[PDB]
This record gives C-alpha cells, sequence and structure tokens, in this order.
C-alpha cells in the first residue's frame, strides 16, 4: 500500500561498537538518526522521492 | 623489520603477540574453557605479518 | 581452575582449541 | 640452516602448515 506503518530493529554496524564486551558500569549511548527519505529510502526506478 | 616503529606496533597489535599469547594466563585458559556457549575471541585480535 | 565452565563430553571437558583468532581485512 | 624466515608470521612464531606437503590422487 501507498501508507504503511512499519516497525524496523537497525543493527549497529560501527567497527569499535559492534562487538565491545561493555563490562558493568552506567553509558550514555546516543545516536542520531537521518530522517530524509531519498536516503532511507529506495526506488526501484531510479526517480526522485523527495 | 622497523625497529623504530615496533613499539607502536605492538601496543596496538599490527605486529607483535598474538592474542593467545600476550593476555594473561588466566584470561586465555578461560577464554577456551566457555568458547562452546559464551565466545572472547573475536574480541582481542591477533596479528599477521608478512 | 576455569574448566569446571566447559561441557563434558564424557568426563574430559570440551575445553581446547586455541583458535582466539580475531583477523580479518580486505587484503 | 632454518627456513622458518620465509613463513608468515600469525603472530610471533611462523605459521609453518603441517606435513600436508603430499600428493595421491587418481582414478581408484
Amino acid at each position: 500500500g501507498r501508507y504503511v506503518p512499519f516497525h524496523i530493529q537497525v543493527p549497529q554496524k560501527f567497527f569499535a561498537i559492534k562487538n565491545l564486551l561493555l563490562l558493568p558500569g552506567s553509558y550514555t549511548y546516543e545516536w542520531n538518526f537521518r530522517k530524509d527519505v531519498n536516503m532511507i529510502l529506495q526506488s526501484s526506478l531510479g526517480n526522485d522521492l523527495r | 623489520a622497523t625497529p623504530s616503529m615496533m613499539p607502536q606496533w605492538a601496543y596496538m597489535h599490527i605486529a607483535g603477540q598474538d592474542a593467545s599469547e600476550y593476555l594473561s594466563p588466566g584470561l586465555v585458559q578461560f577464554a577456551r574453557a566457555t568458547d562452546t556457549y559464551f565466545s572472547l575471541g573475536n574480541k582481542f585480535r591477533n596479528p599477521t605479518v608478512a | 581452575n576455569f574448566a569446571s565452565l566447559a561441557p563434558r563430553h564424557g568426563t574430559r571437558p570440551f575445553m581446547g582449541t586455541w583458535n582466539e583468532i580475531g583477523t580479518s581485512q580486505l587484503n
């Protein structure tokens, strides 16, 4: 359909974090998500979604 | 084969001791005992030098 | 000492195999 | 002499693969 609610779960793909064992403690863990349609989405026709 | 740069490589494990032989003898014995269910292999790095 | 955490394939624990191998790069 | 100087060093000691230096294959 055109309007589609979604529920995804992105992984971590940074080289210095995606295997760290992380001994006990208290950590802050913040990441920025890009809400731009031309980047996150992908069109088969190759046209412009913006 | 560069004596000047060797200490900087040995610290970062680009060329030097292998992971099985620079960890503490306790850690390496611990790691192989529990490798069936909890793996500590991909974390520590082992150097290869031509 | 630390062998008590290893599965027993019989009476000898499955501990061993030194392949704490961690190296890969495009190479 | 020793030819371990020609083998890649996986760590500090040379690789030095096992005695697979054979050849035996035919239709059988």
